[PDB]
Protein backbone atom coordinates (compact mmCIF):
# COMPACT_ATOMS: atom_id res chain seq x y z
CA UNK A 1 0.00 0.00 0.00
CA UNK A 2 0.90 3.70 -0.65
CA UNK A 3 -0.41 7.06 0.74
CA UNK A 4 0.69 10.73 0.24
CA UNK A 5 0.19 14.47 0.91
CA UNK A 6 1.80 17.75 -0.34
CA UNK A 7 2.02 21.15 1.47
CA UNK A 8 3.66 24.59 1.11
CA UNK A 9 6.21 25.52 3.87
CA UNK A 10 8.27 28.48 5.23
CA UNK A 11 10.83 26.75 7.58
CA UNK A 12 13.72 25.10 5.59
CA UNK A 13 15.77 23.32 8.36
CA UNK A 14 13.53 20.29 9.22
CA UNK A 15 9.83 19.18 9.36
CA UNK A 16 7.32 21.95 10.39
CA UNK A 17 5.53 21.18 13.69
CA UNK A 18 1.87 20.70 12.61
CA UNK A 19 -0.70 18.22 11.22
CA UNK A 20 -2.16 17.22 7.79
CA UNK A 21 -3.41 13.67 7.05
CA UNK A 22 -2.15 11.48 4.13
CA UNK A 23 -4.62 9.82 1.66
CA UNK A 24 -4.24 6.46 -0.20
CA UNK A 25 -3.00 6.09 -3.84
CA UNK A 26 -2.28 2.35 -4.50
CA UNK A 27 -2.88 -1.21 -3.26
CA UNK A 28 -1.20 -4.26 -4.96
CA UNK A 29 -1.42 -8.09 -4.32
CA UNK A 30 2.40 -8.31 -4.77
CA UNK A 31 3.18 -11.61 -2.84
CA UNK A 32 6.91 -10.54 -3.00
CA UNK A 33 8.90 -9.84 0.20
CA UNK A 34 10.49 -6.46 1.18
CA UNK A 35 13.22 -6.05 3.85
CA UNK A 36 15.29 -3.18 2.24
CA UNK A 37 14.66 0.01 0.22
CA UNK A 38 16.48 2.95 -1.48
CA UNK A 39 15.65 6.49 -2.82
CA UNK A 40 16.11 7.51 -6.52
CA UNK A 41 17.11 11.05 -7.64
CA UNK B 1 7.89 -35.91 -12.53
CA UNK B 2 6.98 -32.37 -13.80
CA UNK B 3 4.95 -31.85 -10.54
CA UNK B 4 6.90 -31.23 -7.30
CA UNK B 5 6.52 -30.20 -3.65
CA UNK B 6 9.03 -28.71 -1.16
CA UNK B 7 9.89 -31.33 1.52
CA UNK B 8 12.30 -29.19 3.65
CA UNK B 9 12.38 -25.59 5.03
CA UNK B 10 13.89 -23.60 7.99
CA UNK B 11 10.33 -22.57 9.08
CA UNK B 12 6.67 -22.90 7.94
CA UNK B 13 5.12 -20.72 5.18
CA UNK B 14 2.84 -17.93 6.48
CA UNK B 15 -0.67 -17.54 4.90
CA UNK B 16 -0.28 -17.17 1.08
CA UNK B 17 3.57 -17.03 1.36
CA UNK B 18 5.32 -18.29 -1.86
CA UNK B 19 8.97 -19.49 -1.79
CA UNK B 20 10.67 -20.81 -4.98
CA UNK B 21 14.24 -20.54 -3.61
CA UNK B 22 16.40 -23.54 -4.61
CA UNK B 23 18.87 -23.70 -1.64
CA UNK B 24 20.14 -27.21 -0.70
CA UNK B 25 18.65 -27.94 2.76
CA UNK B 26 21.20 -28.31 5.57
CA UNK B 27 19.37 -30.59 8.09
CA UNK B 28 22.40 -30.96 10.49
CA UNK B 29 25.65 -29.26 11.67
CA UNK B 30 27.46 -29.88 8.30
CA UNK B 31 26.89 -27.15 5.61
CA UNK B 32 25.96 -28.15 2.02
CA UNK B 33 28.33 -25.66 0.21
CA UNK B 34 26.01 -26.03 -2.88
CA UNK B 35 25.69 -29.91 -2.99
CA UNK B 36 24.03 -32.88 -1.13
CA UNK B 37 25.87 -34.94 1.55
CA UNK B 38 25.93 -35.86 5.27
CA UNK B 39 22.65 -34.42 6.72
CA UNK B 40 22.22 -32.23 3.55
CA UNK B 41 19.45 -32.73 0.90
CA UNK B 42 17.77 -31.20 -2.21
CA UNK B 43 14.67 -29.14 -1.10
CA UNK B 44 12.03 -30.75 -3.42
CA UNK B 45 10.36 -34.14 -4.04
CA UNK B 46 7.90 -35.36 -6.76
CA UNK B 47 4.70 -37.45 -6.73
CA UNK B 48 5.79 -39.03 -10.07
CA UNK B 49 2.10 -39.56 -11.03
CA UNK B 50 1.51 -43.02 -12.60
C1 LIG C 1 11.61 -12.31 3.63
O1 LIG C 1 12.63 -13.19 3.05
C2 LIG C 1 13.66 -13.72 3.97
C3 LIG C 1 14.64 -14.57 3.15
O2 LIG C 1 15.27 -13.74 2.16
C4 LIG C 1 12.94 -14.49 5.09
O3 LIG C 1 13.91 -15.00 6.03
C5 LIG C 1 12.00 -13.54 5.84
O4 LIG C 1 11.35 -14.28 6.92
C6 LIG C 1 10.96 -12.92 4.90
N1 LIG C 1 10.22 -11.88 5.62
C7 LIG C 1 8.90 -11.88 5.79
C8 LIG C 1 8.29 -10.61 6.40
O5 LIG C 1 8.20 -12.85 5.48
Amino acid sequence: KIYSKHTPINLVRDLPQGFSALEPLVDLPIGINITRFQTLL
Amino acid sequence: YNYLYRLFRKSNLKPFERDISTEIYQAGSTPCNGVEGFNCYFPLQSYGFQ
